[PDB]
């Protein structure tokens, strides 16, 4: 299966040559990392081309890099049953750049670009229902990126004044302990 | 004496009748819903589920209780008519639990209904629910009066 | 695009589940393009439940906000309406529909001057937009009936609630730090009392800020 | 009778329609249903995908 | 694909038809419904009780877990997973425990797994338990969920004997399961196994044939082959279908090609399709119980983790020799490190395909971990499934798509 990964990420990579940026197989997966503007119409490739018949979307997600100039990855998990082969499709997108809408070619996709929006902030262009999915109605920030807290910010308590559960300034009777274990030394890798 | 017996005579009924609404958040809900099931049949007891919280005396909050879904449990207990009694089981529902420092759960549902008793377990097992459900009985015929 | 999709979309999904009833409110919103009073480079996420970004610290306000600050204020057919912070308009649009005329206080030249432009292209005519600093009002058509606040703020300045009708209605959403609660106001006896309405989070307006200096 | 048999004309005359974009079920074909027939079981080796 | 103006065989356009739809049946079904599983606020639009729109509002068990994933070791990690899809706790576990050791390169003990697959059967017969009978309590069969608990109480006592917990047993580890079995939990396996099949009969006995559970399930949420395509989905949801996969043996993980069991399919695709499949399935579970029961028999005593620099040593070592004892503290205290990387870990879990993306970083913490409920691809679907039945069929086709929130929602 590396020697036909290998095979299949060339095939990726001459088929949509302006697309691909490059190819990965590391731990038996085949990853390809594609330009912004280009995703779609390769997914679409992916999804249709004979050779790879990527007709499942298993899901997209997003991850947060604040040391990076483009600080998300938006990650792309086909799989073909029909072929039997699993790929990763890897966007990097900067902070309020809009990333176009997957839905054209699987609706399904509806919900995880509403997942990665709420989590993230990332705003899809193309969407029909883009709109928080996950978090409270009028929730503020997007507690996926690094720079959020884990408590976040607000909660709630039932107020007898207002008769309504209210939002308030988070006060924690104990604040959260993050230990730091990590040890000085790498190890070796050895030959 | 005629009050104090009149009183034990309305504990003795609302013990006996103690019908819990259908409301189950998470993974507590499982165990709960053994704890109706032929191995230890809570309905034997007269303690039997109600869809309706107008027709309603327990709820038992079991499972994470979130913010966004906050307003819609104080909802259902604001309607269910008196007297009302609420069991809190499991660690998130009786503090937050595993998730007790999540920006989306709230830290004990204590802060949004009054509480009767505290079940302890993540989740507490189907006898220890049982349990809870009869010191919550103790509780009523050691205080219950016609107001609750 | 379909935006009559996205709207219809928008209101089943962002409007009439959080406790939007007035069926005026649901109209209004059913009808007015959202996507002709955001910016150009806006136009495709016109109709995203969040805060549209129009100039540095101004917004225009998510469809939630908006709907519900719009079901509780509670409008007739016969109120005068004062949209402070207007925008391109998308508020005062709305509003126009609802209650007999609106005026729309703008403080930036350039999109009080887009406001009229759009809101003329929607055949829009019971929308008068005035030009000038948002925490002074517009006091020459005062009193109103009912005020809307389009930003966050931290204080309502006496000026701004004096322009408001006895019996009127003011909503303004304020901000504590992380937290924005959106209250409303109701002119008694010459005092505005405000009440907790509902939880929701947009920038701060320039001239609403509340004077905090040195405290030991 | 025929008074009735009137009424009964006159009624899905004027009135009867069907919606035709809704989902509906032939009864006794969802009783002719064979489990032996609609669900069997497959030998798939390992590695063999569709 | 959109009824909410009605179209009717004789051509008729009513007035009110006519005009803007403003004042619409809309119903919150759910969270406080019995058919809605606590946390699922579907909105409904009705039309004389046919469903024309369903919008289900979830987040309302979201509970951050991937947020709180990022500031712990991969071993305080591991509890998480137990509370996604809490039906069948092990079997999310081992999403994760494959992705670990696929990124760390670490071999498995024998043992450790035949006693993967053991308990992962058991897992899928107690989510099916779950998922058939209370299904069937969704069309108002009162009695089917009572005589599925029963058995699903046995193998919660299974759970607790082998970890000390009914559900959250915590019990698969990275580099294998934490204890090994006692010989006598062996032996009552085994002698469950041979009641189990009674059960089976005894439900398609009340079920199966009876007109009114045809009448509510067959012709009831069809699914094609390319609505599958459309929606991701996996599991009973593709196999209903006709689709010969699962992932046991088109992407074999543990010791599953050793194992001889079949793959239930459907011919229709409906409801009655899907719960045939799954009482399939849970005889085929019973089988694979039964064979990793004797293969555990046969095998040669051994371990049940990798050891090494994976897991913890044993107690008896680590109060005894000075290495043991500095890896006791430093696993317990540390943990691993996990070199940097991504891997996505899929199974075959009760509900679906279950995975964990991990993006590891080289430290002792995940960077990033993105756990892929089957039940969010499942559950997204319903608008489309919905569309045209009405109101009655709902209950059955949210039975029918397998849903629990802890996943959904995580
Ligand atoms: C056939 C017709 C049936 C008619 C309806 C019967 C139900 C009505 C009577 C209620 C049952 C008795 C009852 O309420 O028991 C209370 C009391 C228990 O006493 P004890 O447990 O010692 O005190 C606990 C103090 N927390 O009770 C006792 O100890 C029993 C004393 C007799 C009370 C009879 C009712 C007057
Ligand atoms: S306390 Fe434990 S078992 Fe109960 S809902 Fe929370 S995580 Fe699940
Ligand atoms: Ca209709």
């Amino acid at each position: 299966s590396d020697e036909a990964l290998l095979e299949l990420a060339e095939h990726i990579a001459l088929r949509r040559e302006n697309d691909v940026i490059s190819t990965q197989v590391a731990f038996g997966e085949l990853t390809v990392n594609a330009t912004l503007s280009g995703v779609i119409g390769l997914i679409e490739f992916l999804r249709n081309d004979p050779n790879c018949r990527f007709s499942t979307l298993i899901d997209i997600t997003a991850v947060d890099n604040p040391a990076r100039p483009a600080r998300f990855d938006v990650v792309y998990h086909l799989l073909s049953m029909y072929q039997n082969q699993r790929i990763r499709v890897k966007v990097q997108v900067r902070e309020d750049e809009l990333v176009p809408s997957l839905i054209g070619v699987f609706p399904g996709a509806n919900w995880y670009e509403r997942e990665v929006f709420d989590l993230f902030g990332i705003l899809f262009s193309g969407h029909s229902d883009l709109r928080r999915i996950l978090t409270d109605y009028g929730f503020r920030g997007h507690p996926l990126r690094k720079d959020f807290p884990t408590t976040g910010y607000v909660e709630v308590r039932w107020s007898d004044i207002e008769k309504r559960v209210v939002y308030e300034p988070v006060n924690l009777v104990q604040e959260y302990r993050q230990f730091d274990f990590l040890s000085p030394w790498e190890g070796a890798k050895y030959v | 004496f005629l009050l104090t017996t009149t009183e034990d005579i309305i504990n003795w009924a609302r013990n006996g009748s103690l019908h819990w609404m259908t409301f189950g958040l998470a993974c507590c809900a499982v165990e709960m819903m053994q704890t109706s099931m032929p191995r230890y049949d809570l309905e034997r007891f007269g303690t039997a589920p109600r869809a309706s919280p107008r027709q309603s005396d327990l709820m038992i909050v079991a499972g994470t209780l979130t913010n966004k879904m906050a307003p819609a449990l104080r909802k259902v207990y604001d309607q269910m008519p008196e007297p009302r009694y609420v069991i809190s089981m499991g660690s998130c529902a009786n503090g937050g639990g595993y998730y007790h420092y999540s920006y989306s759960v709230v830290r004990g549902c204590d802060r949004i209904v009054p509480v009767d008793i505290y079940v302890p377990g993540c989740p507490p097992t189907a006898e220890a629910l049982l349990y809870g459900i009869l010191q919550l009985q103790r509780r009523i015929r050691r205080t219950g009066t016609l107001v609750r | 695009t379909d935006f009559a999709q996205r709207r219809t979309m928008m209101v089943d999904t962002q409007v009439r589940p959080n406790e939007v009833t007035s069926y005026p409110v649901i109209e209004a919103m059913l009808n007015v393009p959202r996507e002709q009073f955001v910016p150009e480079s806006r136009r495709d996420v016109a109709y995203v439940g969040n805060n549209i970004d129009l100039a540095p610290g101004r917004v225009l306000l998510e469809p939630r906000t908006l709907g519900k600050m719009m079901d509780i204020l509670n409008l007739q057919n016969g109120d005068l309406v004062l949209d402070v912070g207007c925008g391109y308009g998308y508020s005062a649009a709305v509003m126009a529909r609802i209650a007999e005329a609106v005026v729309a206080v703008e403080e930036d030249a350039a999109m009080a001057a887009e406001a009229e432009g759009r809101l003329a292209a929607q055949d829009v005519f019971n929308v008068a937009v005035v030009q000038g600093a948002l925490a002074e009002g517009c006091p020459g058509q005062a009193p109103y009936d009912a005020i809307l606040i389009e930003g966050a703020v931290e204080q309502v300045p006496e000026a701004l609630t004096e322009q408001l009708r006895e019996g009127g209605r003011i909503v303004a959403l304020f901000r504590e730090g992380n937290l924005g609660i959106v209250r409303l106001g109701h002119k008694l006896d010459g005092r505005v009392n405000w009440r907790f309405a509902f939880n929701a989070v947009a920038p701060l307006l320039p001239g609403f800020a509340r004077p905090r200096g040195f405290v030991l | 009778g025929l008074v009735l048999l009137v009424a009964m004309i006159g009624a899905i005359v004027l009135t009867m329609r069907h919606r035709k974009d809704v989902k509906r079920q032939n009864v006794l074909e969802q009783m002719w249903r064979d489990p032996a027939k609609t669900m069997e079981l497959k030998d798939v080796k390992p590695g063999q995908g569709l | 694909g959109d009824i909410r103006k009605n179209s009717y065989d004789d051509g008729s356009m009513d007035a009110l038809t006519g005009e803007q739809s403003i004042r619409n049946f809309n119903i919150n079904f759910g969270p406080q419904h019995p058919a809605a599983h606590g946390v699922l606020r579907m909105v409904l639009e009705l039309d004389g009780e046919i469903v024309e729109r369903a919008d289900p509002h979830i987040g309302l068990l979201h509970r951050g877990t991937e947020k709180l994933m990022e500031s712990r070791t991969y071993l305080q990690n591991l509890p998480y997973l137990d509370r996604l899809d809490y039906v069948a706790p092990m079997n999310q576990e081992h999403a994760w425990c494959l992705a670990i050791e696929r990124l760390t390169g670490t071999v498995i003990p024998r043992r450790a797994s035949l006693i993967r697959v053991l308990y992962s059967e058991i897992g899928r017969i107690l989510n099916h338990l779950m998922g058939v009978t209370t299904g069937a309590m969704d069309v108002g069969a009162l009695t089917p969920p009572l005589w599925g608990f029963e058995a699903r109480e046995e193998l919660m006592i299974f759970y607790e004997r082998a970890c000390g917990a009914r559900l959250h047993a915590a019990y698969f580890r990275p580099g294998g399961v934490h204890q090994d079995l006692p010989p006598d939990l062996l032996d009552d396996i085994e002698e469950w196994c041979e009641r189990f099949p009674k059960l089976v009969d005894d439900l398609d006995t009340l079920l199966t044939e009876n007109r009114i559970f045809k009448q509510r399930l067959v012709d009831i949420g069809i699914v094609t082959e390319a609505d599958a395509l459309d929606w991701g989905y996996t599991g009973v949801m593709v196999r209903g279908s006709g689709l010969a996969w699962d992932l046991r043996r088109s992407q074999p993980y543990e010791c599953y090609d050793e194992f001889d069991f079949q793959i239930p399919v459907g011919r229709n695709g409906d409801c009655y399709d899907r719960y045939l499949c799954r009482m399939a399935e849970m005889r085929e579970s019973c089988k694979i119980m039964q064979q990793a029961v004797q293969k555990l028999r046969a095998e040669p005593a051994g371990d049940v983790l990798a050891r090494g620099k994976l897991t913890p040593p044993r107690r008896a070592e680590m109060k005894r020799d000075m290495e043991s004892l500095i890896h006791h503290f430093k696993l317990y205290t540390e943990g691993f490190k996990v070199p940097a990387g991504e891997v996505y870990a899929a199974v075959e879990a009760p509900k679906g395909e279950f995975g964990v993306y991990l993006v590891a970083d080289g430290t002792n913490k995940p960077w990033r971990a993105k756990l892929r409920a089957p039940g969010f691809a499942h559950l997204q679907s319903i608008d489309w499934m919905s569309r045209g039945h009405m109101l009655a069929d709902v209950p059955a086709i949210i039975a029918t798509l397998d849903i629990v929130f802890g996943e959904v929602d995580r």
